[PDB]
RNA sequence: UGGCUUGUGGCAGUCAAGCGUUCAUAGCGACAUUGCUUUUUGAUUCUUCGAUGUCGGCUCUUCCUAUCAUACCGAAGCAGAAUUCGGUAAGCGUUGGAUUGUUCACCCACUAAUAGGGAACGUGAGCUGGGUUUAGACCGUCGUGAGACAGGUUAGUUUUAC
RNA sequence: GCGGGAGUAACUAUGACUCUCUUAAGGUAGCCAAAUGCCUCGUCAUCUAAUUAGUGACGCGCAUGAAUGGAUUAACGAGAUUCCCACUGUCCCUAUCUACUAUCUAGCGAAACCACAGCCAAGGGAACGGGCUUGGCAGAAUCAGCGGGGAAAGAAGACCCU
RNA sequence: GCAGUUGGACGUGGGUUAGUCGAUCCUAAGAGAUGGGGAAGCUCCGUUUCAAAGGCCUGAUUUUAUGCAGGCCACCAUCGAAGGGAAUCCGGUUAAGAUUCCGGAACCUGGUGGUUCUUCACGGUAACGUAACUGAAUGUGGAGACGUCGCGAGCCCUGGGAGGAGUUAUCUUUUCUUCUUAACAGCUUAUCACCCGAAUUGGUUUAUCCGGAAUGGGGUCUUAUGGCUGGAAGAGGCCAGCACCUUUGCUGGCUCCGGUGCGCUUGACGGCCGUGAAAAUCCACAGGAAGGAAUAGUUUUCAUGCCAGGUCGUACUGAUAACCGCAGCAGGUCUCCAAGGUGAACAGCCUCUAGUUGAUAGAAUAAUGUGAUAAGGGAAGUCGGCAAAAUAGAUCCGUAACUUCGGGAUAAGGAUUGGCUCUAAGUUAGAACUGGUACGGACAAGGGGAAUCUGACUGUCUAAUUAAAACAUAGCAUUGCGAUGGU
RNA sequence: UGAAUAGGGUGAAGCCAGAGGAAACUCUGGUGGAGGCUCGUAGCGGUUUGACGUGCAAAUCGAUCGUCGAAUUUGGGUAUAG
RNA sequence: AUUCUUGGAUUUAUUGAAGACUAACUACUGCGAAAGCAUUUGCCAAGGACGUUUUCAUUAAUCAAGAACGAAAGUUAGGG
């Protein structure tokens, strides 16, 4: 058989596409440990959408010098920054929506968005639309603190992380869906994928391992293991439980 | 509803616009009130007039995040 | 494909006992065979891979009569006339529509009435390309399977000046 | 993945229900003669000069059946059948007139392209002869025409096996 | 593809003059240069701290000037546009052309003459005058900076006056045609906002709004289609008068005004979402005096003098003989500008500015292949209603099942036009009259009734014989799966 | 990342007015905004039929047919090679 | 018996989290036109009954149509 389309995903044409042109996507930058009164802590500038996320961001003044030249500081959208309101930082900080600040120094059942999870990444989780986790694990959880991550599962956190507390902002792709599908492949241009897709069944047992039979139907198997090779792991990976 | 046309059946196509209006018309703002509040930019509710910021969390004004914080 | 035989068989002579009112032959014919013949229907690799392209019809280029009808004749278990049968004899006439891809299969309206056989069935450098050798896709049926089937369905090359 | 054999209700006629064998154990809501039916011009009504389509059912299911799903159910198309109204060179039925060329002429100037040869009827035969056997027939200078053979313009056949 | 007086064939030389039109910095797609290592090379990485660039202080040498070395300053760090980033008009003349030569008038780049505030000194003072020494804005905060979409209110044909001619043919001097013009500066308008604020109410208006009009504290302002004014003492032009060697060369001269687009004005405003970029230069860098009136200057602007402008492309073809199909081949081939009347526009119709029928020709005009017409019939013919016919506008009447309520309607069934007169001395519609084959008369311009399927919809497609039921589609579910994932 | 669609027909949502209604329905006009609303040109696609195949392009030509603010078309730069 | 336990269950105590319901009081009780209404506290907000009176002076009764409200079960979209 041919190259599997499932192995064209390391390199490729079509893994490529603008990467400078972004101007900063959403982590975090510098933004003072004290909160001695506080230094690097100030008010939101513009709002200006990244592309890569899908949603509107923001620029942040501190104390150093940034409206336009500097190019680094983007910071969390949360309904609805704008100019003439602070944020603060810190450790044991003021705890408010749209105020970035400690896992530790937050309650139990917090929700939280733009937060980080291993050692140090300045931003991980739930930076676009919509999204935001859940810091349930202090308390009768008490040195290795943990984020029940919002299916079911597991991590654990030593210390670990800062977010913005909240929901974040947007609400418009589960809220509220889209309408045609050109207008869906504005997300696999901002992003390295193909796109869309042909059935397994109909595409040769040549070039996917899915075809076979004059009368089309699956030819190897559907449920296919975790340790297995590239053309020959398709389908629906380690099928725990069907139905 | 306008752009979505054909698109969908009974459920969905005629059903959005009752979702649109209350995102629609211009209101007052937290700190002024002429007439320019609306949805800004998406999820960020602006203001033309004076120029000032909303704290609520994801949809309009205050959501679940500044119903707990903002309250206890 | 052509050759060969006539297998599978068609037709006639006809053994002519039966049975039709009496009554081998008005008619019907047990039981079958001999010669002819090449039509139902095929036995055979004899002769063929630097082509051996299909069917029904349009159009136009032959010859014979295993005879439908027109000239001429005779006979009956035929009353004239309706009905039934046989000989001389190939110049000419031999329809229109509907079922069905379609002559076959099967029905109707008339009309004086609507035959038989061969010929590269004139017959794709005159003609249609429905019938007729590959390639989207599906079902039934079979095999571990890629896929297959003596089973069906959907689209799918007629070039040029003898 | 989702069964066989045997017995059984007034009366033509049928099997509710029951027994027995076998296996891991034997299907609901709803629908049928199919892109799937050997059997089948099945069986019935209406339509048609005939009409199996239109449209009305029959039960005689070779072999229907709920998630790579039954079922409710509006809008839209260079996609698929029939009846019905007006009608139509497609044909009946062909004629006439017109544009341009063929005929004919000047100039310069192609094309792949080189078998001795060029009648027919009968006969023998490398097996369908103008060409070989006999017999009948066949003269040359020249141009316009037309699709029957030889089988053209061409590629080592499309079937078919290694 | 012929003749041939001809050619880019053939041969020889000339002509293309820029700071001026293109040849640059920084942001994006994207990419480069250099050194050592991680490692098997590729290569990634370092450039991000020095680097690079700038301010302040000291020492030795030299000059009309100068230039160098050492010491001190943290607050910034990759590369490339078409969108971001200098200047300009008009005539003469050429075998050819000048925003280029040249003639006339501009602008950019360096060398000559005139001062305003924080803050401070001396003199003088309601005042204002002056000597010592005076580099200078890595920002609070705001800009350069980007989805779709709607109503306004302004921006023409033609006339008036002047010159010239009455038409081969009956006839014509209020008939037709030509003429009818001009960079810049000064003058000085819609939008916005300290009219935020708001008593009141200009603006078809719903109006909180903003303006006539009224209020503060003491009160007003920017941008800008057009118009008005200057340049222009002067220049052109319908059309004529002379010289006169009769070849050829000059000299003189008129009118000037009123009814109107899709340019520009409007990112505001109206109102929706898919949520709107990044940067160097540069703006940004905080106003005092007189109530305001009024009046002046600015690390800015005015006045004034001399030289120099780098460095090439510059002819010219650009639907072509220069590109480009090997080809003097029915070809490919970015892309600029926009008049009259008729018909929506940019169909059609038809003339201008303005251009042109190709590397062979004459006469007749068979068969056959290439165009139209017609009796009677009305589908009867052919694989094949393929082909061919009915009908058509404007305006009024009249009209069908049923819905996912977003629908179907131009169903069917009928009736009439232009022109001219009149209604009103000025959209348009209503009355009224006649005729022909016919009023849309060229051009142009729907066939209808009755029953029935599948993919929801729009969408993707086999490059030289398969445009579909294949596949996608907004939407939905299980499973991998905490991302240092699954892959 | 740069360039291009003149012309022409409708209009929910928002908001107001007027007649009418116990009140709501109903019902008459203006203001106004979202379209795979929608229509015809640019850009752009290929259903039928005739003539060609030793000829103009190594699949050509004539007559004939589709879309267009939406899953829109197109140029340039630059990258990906069995 | 399926099932759960030596991989330490039941459980006992401690600590932490999530949802629902409010024992007792509770009645032969009260409220609401009916459906219906149970911890405690606060805010907006309605109806009935009583009392001396004050006060408008038939303004009223009933009411097809019409309008608004609706236990539980069921349906649609997003949560839990």
């Amino acid at each position: 058989g041919r190259v599997i389309r499932n192995q064209r995903k390391g390199a490729g044409s079509i893994f490529t596409s603008h990467t400078r042109l972004r101007q900063g996507a959403a982590k975090l930058r510098t933004l003072d440990y004290a909160e001695r009164h506080g230094y690097i802590r100030g008010i939101v500038k513009q709002i200006v959408h990244d592309s890569g996320r899908g949603a509107p961001l923001a620029k942040v003044v501190f104390r150093d010098p940034y409206k336009y030249r500097l190019r680094e500081e983007i910071f969390i959208a949360n309904e609805g920054v704008h100019t003439g309101q602070f944020i603060y930082a810190g450790k044991k900080a003021s705890l408010n929506v749209g105020n970035v600040l400690p896992l530790g120094s937050v309650p139990e059942g917090t929700i939280v968005s733009n937060v980080e999870e291993k050692p140090g990444d300045r931003g991980a989780l739930a930076r676009a639309s919509g999204n935001y986790v859940i810091i349930i694990g202090h308390n009768p959880d008490e040195n290795k603190t943990r984020v029940r991550l919002p299916s079911g599962a597991k991590k654990v956190i030593s210390s670990d992380a800062r977010g913005v507390i909240g929901v974040i902002a947007g609400g418009g792709r589960v809220d509220k869906p889209l309408l045609k599908a050109g207008r869906a492949f504005h997300k696999y241009r901002l992003k390295r994928n193909s796109w869309p897709k042909t059935r397994g069944v109909a595409m040769n047992p040549v070039d996917h391992p899915h075809g076979g039979g004059n009368h089309q139907h699956i030819g190897k198997a559907s449920t296919i293991s975790r340790g297995a090779v590239s053309g020959q792991k398709a389908g629906l990976i380690a099928a725990r439980r069907t139905g | 509803t306008g752009k979505y046309g054909v698109r969908y059946g009974s459920s969905l196509r005629r059903q959005v616009k009752k979702l649109e209006i209350q995102q629609h018309a211009r209101y007052d703002c937290s700190f002024c009130g002429k007439k320019t509040v609306k949805r800004g930019a998406a999820g960020i509710w602006t203001c033309s007039c004076c120029k000032k910021t909303v704290a609520g969390g994801a949809y309009t004004v205050s959501t679940a995040a500044a119903a707990t914080v903002r309250s206890t």
